[PDB]
């Protein structure tokens, strides 16, 4: 009778940067499933009668102005260079301002974001790569020149900042329904 | 900070001649991050070759680039009137991205004389308490020519000024305004004002004068 | 059309600051470097700085650094260049150049190029110019044709247009480049060569412009 | 109109713990567009920025006072405090507690201080508290016919700094000087508050000088009247 | 760590004179720098901020301008009430840092009024003497006092004290304190305080006599 690990989850005292977004695996155990709260493809108070073959909890930081990115069908730097999600998502979002908790007076420069990407992201892919973005003919090779630029910067999360500025802790609970057995059921 | 270092500083040169211009850095710069520009009379900086030797979209395949390291060459195989232009270089592979001083690229022409004319002050400006003699040289070649101002023969220094027009886009020559300023006062005092123009395509001096 | 169009014309008193605006068209501006150069009235281009595209992060010569700021907007796209603590040695043509970008790829150099500003530094005020005749007489003809002009004196600051007879008089024509005299006033003649005999039967008018000043002149020059 | 009244002993033994408070008028100590500051002005000196704090907790601190500075707020109380712990005579200074605005956008100008506490000086010493004796400075008897006397109240031997003098209850400050007090070799410190007033008015006006000390609890109200032989 | 350093460290003009102060960063901070006045014994007052934008409140002859590394303050028409010790502060980096302050002094040479005044009975009870010598409401503020007992110039023994400019005048004042014990006060008979200064053509004395009226 092993309950699902949403504990480790939200109340996880550091997030992840959103370019290097987590994922925690949720499989065999059962759940008793100024918020942001958006649910796609499922209803909320029918979760509670489901069985799912594996829940996966993504979870990760960015900024208020950001977080209607996490969405299907989104464009924009996160939805296509961080953190994407399938057209057909299966799953809910969740995301509260976390000011309180990830923004320093002289600025946390600790989460990042990726800012250049040669191509969109697919469907909840992670790249972790820092390689010299090449924006022009030259071979960059390693070089931080005109044209060659660091793909990772900063959100410098201060707490003077606005609300669109201020830090967002986002949960993203996919529900996967494959072959395989259902596990993780509702109660 | 790397040096670029032009030469020479004017290229004089027939139409349909190759001209050859050179760049060189006080240290190896990358190929790729060599550029050449072009600024024409009155114009912005037109990017002409960049990476050493890669044609920007829409120049002529006249312009060529090479070189690599610390020497890099411009080359224009048939020099065309309309090529007439200051040309620089710039490496910006290592900050700062400094530049060259630039080639000025001038169009070949035989010698020819100026046409020597000077103006009196007119009578509206002699009423606001000051006096400008003006001497015209007029569609000359080359550019050098030496403009001198004698009041009852005595020869004025620091009290003039000229100013060259840029070189004609037709007849490829130049033209000098030379202005004598002096007061209402002194101007009354004397007669015979006149400039005295040497240049190449003279064979001697000529001198423009008036009487007051 | 990719263009880069820079603000107008400034003039500063020595120790203000001085924001030249660069706006772009025709590409992805937030894909795109860019420079900063200046060229002081027939001198070489010197080097400003530049900015990476996307973020903030500029990079200046060591002779600029503590006076110029280089920004950039990215929902006007427009990128900014400011100047503080002008002086006269300032007075210059500033450009800004980048490459020309789509939303993934850009060019490997610098191809697109402003216009430029003009910026000049001085302590005096504006002043209209006072436009005196060049009157043809006979010492200034030669071989049937006549020189006559206009003298465009003592004027704040650059620059003047000059035409004659309304544009419908080109050929011929040179109007010289002003000098900076030493009472701070600029001063430019324009000149223009025609045959002897049209002298009496034709009238030559000088279409003298100052825009700083709102000075319009136009100046007949008949024959002495 | 924001105030800030800061409030606190005066005089800290060495090794101990200054503290100080700063009590908001005018507006709420949860401010979300605002830091609260403190700054430190050694006597003859600049200004030495100290820590700034968020009334939510967040704080950040000079690293050259290393960690011997903490700040608090009391949002229940409209205060925020300051503590600096093992003090030395090099932290002998005038502290003021400010507000500080803060940035709503990022690489938004801000951080400047506006408004600021009247400032509280703090003395680190051992030397034991005492009182001044207050003298008064008599007008001279010979003086003049009609023109301006000279009367004035010496504040001896007294310790830490400050103290506060006024004349006749506040309405006397045309003509005033209370002068810097100096360090006697004795350690203990030494003033005088002189004024200027006509010298017919000696017989008919009275001249009061209000001393007030509270490092030692004194207030001294003394006449200052012409002397009598 | 970001420092100012501001030029100069004192200056002294005249009303009616246009002032400049310079405030030069150890780097560029764009224009995040600000301006504060600050008066004897009081707190710091905002005047200009993000460089050049005055706070409401200020007078118009205050102004700020400069980018980069170099800021100036300048004050287009000295007042009397302009006599302070003005800061500049940089608003971009942590820790917060002042520029060393330019301390501006204000006019025509005043000569001092001089009084002495004798110990009082009170004090000379507690065995101790003071004698006070105040000299009121001069410029500029070099002076010099001497004490002189039974003509015996004394040394070693008063301390002197100087108020700030005045805000409204511009003067100075000083006090001198000849501190002596009960026995050796009551040994001398005339003490005088002896004050020269650029406006007292010759020296003036301040005397009284022990216990004559």
């Amino acid at each position: 009778t092993n309950l699902c690990p949403f504990d480790e989850v939200f109340n996880a005292t550091r997030f992840a940067s959103v370019y290097a977004w987590n994922r925690k695996r949720i499989s065999n155990c059962v759940a008793d499933y100024f918020f942001t709260f958006k649910c796609y493809g499922v209803s909320p108070t029918k979760l509670n009668d489901l069985c799912f073959t594996n829940v996966y909890a993504d979870s990760f930081v960015i900024r208020g102005d950001e977080v209607r990115q996490i969405a299907p069908g989104q464009t924009g730097n996160i939805a296509d260079y961080n953190y994407k999600l399938p057209d057909d998502f299966t799953g809910c979002v969740i995301a509260w301002n976390s000011n309180k908790l990830d923004s320093k007076v002289s600025g946390n420069y600790n989460y990042l974001y990726r800012l250049f990407r040669k191509s969109n992201l697919k469907p909840f892919e992670r790249d972790i790569s820092t390689e010299i973005y090449q924006a022009g003919n030259k071979p960059c090779n390693g070089v931080a020149g005109f044209n060659c630029y660091f793909p990772l910067r900063s959100y410098s999360f201060r707490p003077t900042y606005g609300v669109g500025h201020q830090p967002y802790r986002v949960v993203v609970l996919s529900f996967e329904l494959l072959h395989a057995p259902a596990t993780v059921c509702g109660k | 900070a790397i040096r670029m270092t032009q030469s020479p500083g004017t290229l004089s040169l027939s139409p349909g001649e190759r001209a050859t211009l050179s760049c060189r850095a006080s240290q190896s710069v990358r190929s790729s991050y060599l550029a050449w520009y072009q600024q024409k009379p009155g114009q912005a900086p037109r990017l002409l070759i960049y990476g050493a030797s890669t044609r920007a979209t829409g120049i002529p395949d006249r312009f060529s680039g090479s070189g690599s390291g610390t020497d890099f060459i411009l080359t224009i195989n048939r020099l065309e009137p309309e090529d007439l232009a200051v040309y620089y270089c710039q490496q910006f592979g290592s900050s700062p991205w400094t530049f060259g001083q630039g080639t000025k690229v001038d169009i070949k022409r035989t010698v020819a004389a100026p046409s020597v004319f000077i103006f009196p002050p007119s009578d509206e400006q002699l009423k606001s308490g000051t006096a400008s003699v003006v001497c015209l040289l007029n569609n000359f070649y080359p550019r050098e020519a030496k403009v001198q101002w004698k009041v009852d023969n005595a020869l004025q220094s620091g009290n003039s000024q000229e100013s060259v027009t840029e070189q004609d886009s037709k007849d490829s020559t130049y033209s000098l305004s030379s202005t004598l300023t002096l007061s209402k006062a002194d101007y009354e005092k004397h007669k015979v004002y006149a400039c005295e123009v040497t240049h190449q395509g003279l064979s001697s001096p000529v001198t423009k004068s008036f009487n007051r | 059309e990719v263009q880069l169009v820079e603000s107008g014309p400034e003039v500063k008193k020595p120790g203000t600051s001085v924001k030249v605006s660069c706006k772009a068209s025709g590409f992805s501006f937030s894909m795109s470097a860019m420079q900063w150069v200046r060229r002081a009235r027939g001198q070489r281009l010197e080097w400003i700085g530049w900015i990476v595209p996307g973020s903030g992060n500029a990079n200046y010569a060591q002779k600029f650094q503590e006076r110029v700021t280089i920004t950039r907007d990215e929902s006007t796209n427009t990128g900014y260049m400011e100047l503080s603590s002008l002086r006269s040695e300032d007075t210059a043509v500033y450009y800004c150049a980048a490459p020309h970008c789509n939303k993934t790829n850009c060019y490997d150099a610098f191809d697109i190029w402003g216009q430029g500003t003009m910026v000049t530094v001085s302590s005096a005020s504006t002043k209209g110019p006072s436009v005196f005749p060049l009157a043809p007489s006979s010492k200034s003809t030669s071989g049937g044709t006549a020189a006559l002009g206009c003298l465009v004196k003592d004027y704040f600051p650059e620059p003047v247009t000059v035409s004659w007879n309304s544009g419908a008089l080109t050929s011929g024509v040179h109007t010289f480049p002003a000098v900076l005299q030493s009472s701070g006033l600029y001063s430019l003649s324009s000149v223009v060569t025609v045959p002897s005999s049209s002298l009496g039967t034709q009238t030559y008018i000088c279409n003298v412009n100052h825009k700083p000043s709102n000075t319009k002149v136009d100046k007949r020059v008949e024959p002495k | 109109q924001v105030q800030l009244q800061e409030s606190g002993p005066g005089l800290v033994k060495p090794s101990e713990t200054l503290s100080l408070t700063c009590t908001v008028f005018g507006g709420s100590i949860t401010s979300s567009n605002h830091y609260w500051v403190w700054i430190r002005q050694p006597p003859g000196k600049g200004l030495e920025w100290i820590g700034s704090m968020y009334y939510s907790g967040s704080t950040a601190y000079n690293p050259s006072l290393t960690n011997r500075v903490t700040i608090s707020v009391d949002t229940s109380k409209n205060q925020f405090s300051l503590k600096l712990s093992s003090v030395t005579a090099a932290d002998t200074a005038v502290y003021y507690c400010a507000r500080q605005i803060g940035p709503k956008r990022p690489s938004q100008v801000a951080d400047w201080f506006d408004p600021w506490g009247q400032g509280t000086l703090v003395t680190v010493s051992s030397a034991s508290t005492k009182g001044p004796s207050v003298f008064p400075l008599a007008p001279s008897s010979k003086s003049t016919s009609g023109g301006t006397a000279a009367l004035g109240c010496l504040v001896k031997d007294y310790f830490p700094e400050p103290v506060t003098v006024s004349w006749n209850s506040g309405a006397l400050t045309s003509g005033v000087h209370t002068f810097p007090a100096v360090l006697q070799s004795s350690g203990l410190y030494s003033l005088s508050s002189v004024v200027t007033v006509p010298s017919s008015s000696l017989g008919t006006q009275t001249y009061i000088c209000n001393v007030n000390h509270k490092p030692s609890n004194t207030k001294v109200d003394k006449k200052v009247e012409p002397k009598s032989c």
